[PDB]
RNA sequence: AUUUUUGGUAAGCAGAACUGGCGAUGCGGGAUGAACCGGAAGCCGGGUUACGGUGCCAAACUGCGCGCUAACCUAGAUCCCACAAAGGGUGUUGGUCGAUUAAGACAGC
RNA sequence: GGCUUGUGGCAGCCAAGCGUUCAUAGCGACGUUGCUUUUUGAUCCUUCGAUGUCGGCUCUUCCUAUCAUUGUGAAGCAGAA
RNA sequence: CGCAUGCGCCCGCCGUCCGCUUGCCGACCCGCAGUAGGGGCCUUUGGCCCCCAAGGGCACGUGUCGUUGGCUAAGUCAUCG
């Protein structure tokens, strides 16, 4: 049970606030409510656990490591690629891509989806009649 | 103050098979099957197996629990221990008749599942008590005026004994002087 | 970075007179939401403890004190005296935070919650950064673990913002630790 | 696939008439409170600021060969934090319009 | 609570494991805004404080009666659906035409009677017990309280709900088989359309 | 101030309102609980109050002063001619209670029973159940009747028969309009209940098929009417002083 | 009516000092109210506030945060205000001063 | 009727003592905290272009600070009381 | 459930007209249970993966509520037996 724990080196997703969608690394624990997080593109600061969603990724680091050490550990663990390839991480990227689509792109996607739906319906009907 | 981690573990004898799922504990042994529903406890039940040896252990822990919440870990462990004892050795409760003038007449019904008391303090009323599931009551032969209750579930056997005891309470008299009744005198294991 | 409570060093003295050409200079470390309120409390303490009023006193300097390294966790001890409904008492408390300002805010919040003591009824006697081995409270000592590990027992479910909030959902939330 | 019979293009969003700007004990019917579908924050209201709105309803008699009537309005300013807006119409909306739907168009456009 | 703001003919809500008061407030606002609401499985509504406290509260309510003419009210309904209806009425100006019209847009049922057994049922996150009540705190089911205070249709509801759940399980198994067939059809059709799959790829979850 | 002396209140509040009954025939408000391990059997019957007499008997009651002694007791004679069963009604268990599902009637109905469906039988054309009867003459009609009975077996939870008295046999009564009532069938399965009801269509059920000597029973009916009455006689309040 | 204050056990009692208020005054808040809080006013449009509020009634978050409480007595829920005391609790939560303890603290063997 | 509760009535707290010994089975001096408006007072807010002024009789309902009846704990409760 | 009126009444189809509406504009969508867990693959006692809101999916969704004529495999929607 409890597949995920808050740990030194645990990678978490910010699920609320202005920093939503960013990956951070838990480098220390202040108390039961907040921890010390870090990432390559921010300053190590505290965050409440209520704004963090633990991921399945973990890196091997000591508490409050240097920026270079943290970056090296993240690169060795390939955190970015692992998160992006996972369905959970791909979900946010796909949501952003859908939000970014323009009118002509939306029309082309509609055409492609209609054609695929028609072909799939024909295929399924043939399978059923088989 | 919300202790981070309170944990206790117990050893499981090799002769007992145990399953845990959604805080539902199944206990198996030579004497039969016992079940318990621990869903009311907000604890994490885990079964640990040692591959090299094969012995079982049950670990119950509470995360950020208070004293009131943490007090239930040992309760659950003791309940599991009682289940194991009942499924391997069983439980045997002994009751003794106490009377000053009127001897207490006990009549065990068919199947050793019910008992009749007729002459409690010279009363013409017949007292009926039905044994709980898995518990049988027999009249002891080697000890004079002794009832033996045997079963797999400690709680059911003890509750049957309590029912027998409470069915024979003295009323409208000084109970300090009128000591008549049926009382639990020994708690032990069948095996 | 905004703190509700700021730490100030206020320096003041009594007005020079013929008898005292160079009166004694007094300094205090005070906590207040603003420098104006810090100066007010400085004059309150000077009047109550040294017999120097604001009317016959001089304000010399006031500077804010900032945490040296707000990027690291520290253990903070606070010695304070507070007033209850029936008298005055002394109290020592410990906190963990990146800055002493956060620890003081926690202290005010905890006094309010546990003892129903309002802010104006609390006087701070001493503050200090305590090493891990010298901490006295089990609450702070429980996180002095090289390998600290626990699951998120209580997590509140909400959308990233109210933009995605909906009254109705097709399925119930799926929660696990 | 559907075989529906109705408007083939929708260039507006719907708005529910919540009521009037009011206190606990006073009401100001010159201003109407409108909830726009899909708008959940006052930040989102910025897009609809100044957009025209129409309150379409049916009358018993025929006007210009139609039972339909229309009172025009527009979005004035956000109301609260949850996306409600304050709207002004050429004439005060009747109280019976509460719970009815208005059409919020995409013009005048700024894109 | 401003309101959902959606435009739909009606909304069906599965009230199972929803706090009574919060669900009632949300639905009262929805009804006042002009929505039509159907609530099902009212017997599964949760009330905080436990069975004992709620039973004492209901007995206190039962004490209230016009001394000279008990038939003049208050009326003490026992069924879970009527309890939910009265709780909602308590949050609506029901003595005005607006409040009466809002009340007339609400339907409450025990269990899932037809045709709502084959209609998608939604939930209210803001009133869900899993989000509002900490595990370990006392709560009771509305159906249990109703049965304790004189509702005698709990067993019939249980039997009918079991039958409906069996039928729904059969339908779900059929739908799963159909879904597997559809995935097979999609795999078969994959090779037929290259460019369409290419355009669709960056959007698929 | 508190009443000077205490006495129990006059009359019972459990028989409120003291209005005229909405019916003339006694209504069975609760039937005996059904035990499916027993044979199918009727639960009620209709009779007519004939009169009263008294009897003498030797009492067998050990410990009583009347033991082996004669006692005189008043009795009531109720005439109970056999009832004719003419239909079956099945109800379905629902969250709102029992709901009537369907009614099946017999092919032939006596004039006495049909009189119950008219206010002026002589002046009417007497068309009741004429088209319903024809369902027994066509093959599809009998098939439909059997299908209705099968549905009753499949979905009903309690089964009641429709029975009417042979009122014209009591010439002392000046009534040709028979009384019709629903009598619940207890015992057996639902299919057994339906078969038992159907087999009795257009057949007589004697009173001894329901009750037997020494059995304790309940009697339901409307009391004697007395019209507008004052409080002293209506409720039993005491009279005020002479002056 | 705040404060000062006399008689009276006390009183929505009776009598004085300063100031303000009601009376003569609507309006927002305190559910409701002559005196409390805010604030005083020609008929209107727009903007912003005071006191007070933002789960529904009912305009404004089931907003972002920390602790405490679980009431098997109708838990509790906002100046005037529509009351509660002395004594208690091995309920739970913080603090203060003492004593024993790895030359081994307390309970059972 | 309204405010108040001096007075009336009904409870609690401490424990010097009583109770063959024993403060607390049962009581509670010296003190001290309360509750109630079925006492009587205090006041004069409503009613003097009028609210029918004692008591009894009849009738209903309500309260508990429970006399009896149901179920219980304690005793200086052997039984009975 | 029975019976339902001889310039009458009732049912179905077609043309037209009027009136009411709880407010049409894609007015599309049936798993159960649980939240200190659930599910799938592989089956070492085991390993891997998913969840982390319908934030999804479906739908010619494309034409003046949608121009003139003809063909029309399969698919889908509607109407009628
Ligand atoms: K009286
Ligand atoms: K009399
Ligand atoms: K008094
Ligand atoms: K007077
Ligand atoms: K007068
Ligand atoms: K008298
Ligand atoms: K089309
Ligand atoms: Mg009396
Ligand atoms: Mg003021
Ligand atoms: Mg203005
Ligand atoms: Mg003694
Ligand atoms: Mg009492």
């Amino acid at each position: 049970p409890f597949k995920r724990f808050v740990e030194i080196g645990r990678v978490a997703l910010v699920n609320y606030g202005k920093d939503y969608g960013k990956l951070v690394v838990i480098v220390d624990v202040i108390d039961q409510n907040r921890a010390l997080i870090d990432a390559p593109d921010m300053v190590r600061s505290q965050i409440n656990f209520k704004r963090l969603s633990l991921t399945d990724i973990k890196i091997d680091i000591k508490r409050i490591p240097k920026k270079k050490t943290l970056v090296a550990a993240m690169e060795a663990a390939d955190v970015k690629n692992k998160w992006e390839s996972s369905s959970w991480g791909r979900k946010l990227i796909v949501q952003k891509r859908r939000a970014s689509l323009n009118d002509f792109d939306r029309f082309k996607l509609m055409l492609a989806k209609i054609k695929r739906a028609g072909v799939v319906r024909q295929e399924l009907a043939k399978l059923k009649k088989e | 103050m919300k202790t981070i981690l309170s944990s206790e573990t117990m050893d499981i004898p090799d002769g007992v098979n145990i399953k845990v799922k959604a805080k539902q504990i199944e206990v198996e042994g030579p004497r039969g099957k016992l079940t318990r529903n621990f869903k009311h406890l907000n604890l994490d039940f885990q079964l640990i197996k040692d591959e090299e040896t094969g012995k079982k252990k049950l670990k119950i822990d509470a995360w950020f629990g208070s004293r009131k919440t943490t007090a239930a870990i040992r309760t659950a462990l003791s309940h599991v221990e009682n289940l194991i004892t009942g499924v391997t050795k069983g439980y045997r409760y002994k009751m003794r008749f106490v009377y000053a003038h009127f001897p207490i007449n006990a009549s065990i019904s068919g199947g050793n599942k019910a008992i009749e008391i007729r002459n409690f303090l010279g009363e013409k009323r017949v007292r009926k008590v039905d044994m709980l599931e898995g518990v049988t009551v027999v009249r002891s032969e080697k000890v004079k005026d002794e009832l033996v209750l045997d079963g797999n579930d400690i709680e059911l056997v003890s509750r049957s004994a309590a029912l027998i005891n409470q069915k024979c309470h003295v009323k409208n008299k000084d109970i300090r002087k009128f000591l008549d009744g049926i009382y639990v005198s020994e708690k032990g294991r069948i095996v | 970075v905004t703190y509700k409570f700021h730490q100030y060093q206020v320096v003041g003295r009594a007005l020079p007179t013929e008898n005292d050409e160079h009166p004694k200079i007094y300094r205090m470390k005070l906590w207040a939401t603003n420098e104006v309120r810090a100066k007010s409390k400085f004059w309150y303490y000077l009047r109550k403890l040294k017999k120097v009023k604001k009317s016959n006193g001089q304000m010399l300097a006031i500077n804010e004190i900032f945490e040296k390294n707000p990027t690291k966790i520290k253990n903070y001890g606070i010695w304070l005296r507070y007033q209850s409904r029936t008298g005055y008492h002394n109290m020592y408390k410990e906190y963990r935070d990146t800055t002493l300002n956060g620890a003081v805010e926690q202290m005010y919040t905890e006094m309010a919650s546990r003892h129903r003591v309002r802010h104006h009824c609390i006087q701070i006697i001493k503050t200090a950064t305590i090493p891990a081995k010298l901490c006295k409270r089990e609450s702070t000592k429980q996180f002095h673990d090289s390998k600290i590990k626990f699951p998120l027992v209580f997590k509140k479910v909400r959308p990233p913002s109210r933009k995605l909030k909906t009254t109705y959902k097709a399925t119930r939330p799926n929660l696990f630790m | 696939v559907k075989g529906r019979q109705g408007e083939r293009v929708r260039l507006y969003v719907r708005g529910t008439v919540l009521g009037y700007k009011r206190s606990k004990s006073n009401q100001y019917p010159s201003t109407s409170l409108i909830q726009i579908e899909g708008v959940n924050t006052k930040e989102e209201v910025d897009w609809y600021l100044g957009k025209r709105m129409a309150y379409i309803y049916k009358a018993k008699t025929k006007k210009n060969n139609s039972h339909y009537r229309c009172i025009w309005g527009k979005v004035c300013r956000p109301h609260g934090n949850s996306g409600v807006v304050r709207a002004k119409f050429k004439s005060n909306l009747p109280p019976k319009s509460m719970g009815s739907k208005v059409r919020v168009f995409m013009y005048p456009s700024n894109i | 609570v401003s309101g959902s703001g959606i435009s739909a003919r009606r909304i069906v809500v599965d009230a199972r494991h929803h706090m009574l008061g919060r669900l009632s407030s949300i639905l009262a606002k929805e009804l006042l805004n002009g929505q039509k609401v159907v609530v099902v499985r009212c017997e599964e509504i949760c009330l905080s404080g436990g069975l004992v406290r709620q039973k004492m509260k209901y007995l206190r309510f039962l004490r209230k009666r016009m001394n000279t003419k008990p038939s003049h009210g208050p009326i003490h309904f026992r069924a879970p659906s009527k309890i939910l209806w009265r709780t909602i009425r308590g949050m609506i100006p029901h003595k005005t035409k607006r409040g009466a019209a809002a009340l007339a847009r609400l339907k409450v049922y025990e269990g899932v009677p037809p045709p709502y057994d084959k209609i998608k049922r939604m939930v209210i996150p803001d009133a869900l017990k899993v989000l509002r009540l900490q595990a370990g705190h006392k709560y009771c089911l509305l159906g249990k309280l109703s049965s304790e205070v004189g509702w005698n249709h709990y067993d019939t509801i249980k039997e009918l709900e079991n039958k409906r759940k069996e039928r729904a399980q059969v339908a779900y198994e059929r739908r799963k088989q159909l879904a597997k067939l559809r995935v097979k059809a999609e795999k078969a059709a994959e090779e037929k359309l290259g460019p369409q799959l290419a355009i669709i790829a960056p959007i698929k979850y | 101030s508190h009443r000077k002396f205490e006495h129990p209140r006059h009359g019972s509040l459990g028989f409120l309102p003291r209005k005229r009954a909405a019916r003339h025939r006694g209504k069975v408000k609760a039937f005996p609980k059904d035990d499916p391990s027993k044979p199918c059997k009727l639960t009620a019957f209709l009779g007519y109050k004939a009169g009263m007499t008294h009897i003498v008997r030797d009492v067998e009651k050990p410990g009583s002063k009347l033991h082996k002694k004669e006692t005189c007791e008043a009795v009531t004679i109720i005439e109970t001619p056999p009832m004719v069963i003419v239909g079956v009604v099945g109800y379905v268990k629902t969250p709102r209670g029992l709901r009537c599902l369907n009614t099946v009637w017999a092919q032939h109905l006596s004039e006495e029973l049909k009189r119950r469906f008219y206010k002026n039988w002589c002046k009417s054309k007497k068309k009741a159940f004429l088209k319903y009867s024809k369902k027994y003459e066509t093959d599809e009609g009998k098939k439909d009747i059997q299908t209705q009975l099968e549905k009753l077996k499949k979905y009903a939870c309690v089964i009641r028969v429709l029975a009417h008295t042979q009122i014209r046999k009591m010439k002392g009564l000046k009534q040709k309009k028979a009384h019709l009532m629903e009598i619940q069938v207890n015992g057996g399965t639902i299919a057994q209940k339906v078969d038992f009801a159907y087999g009795f269509f257009e057949k007589q059920v004697p009173v001894d098929a329901v009750f037997q000597k020494d059995e304790m029973i309940d009697i339901i009916g409307v009391t004697k009417g007395k019209g507008y009455e004052g409080v002293v006689t209506r409720w039993g309040v005491t009279r005020l002083p002479r002056k």
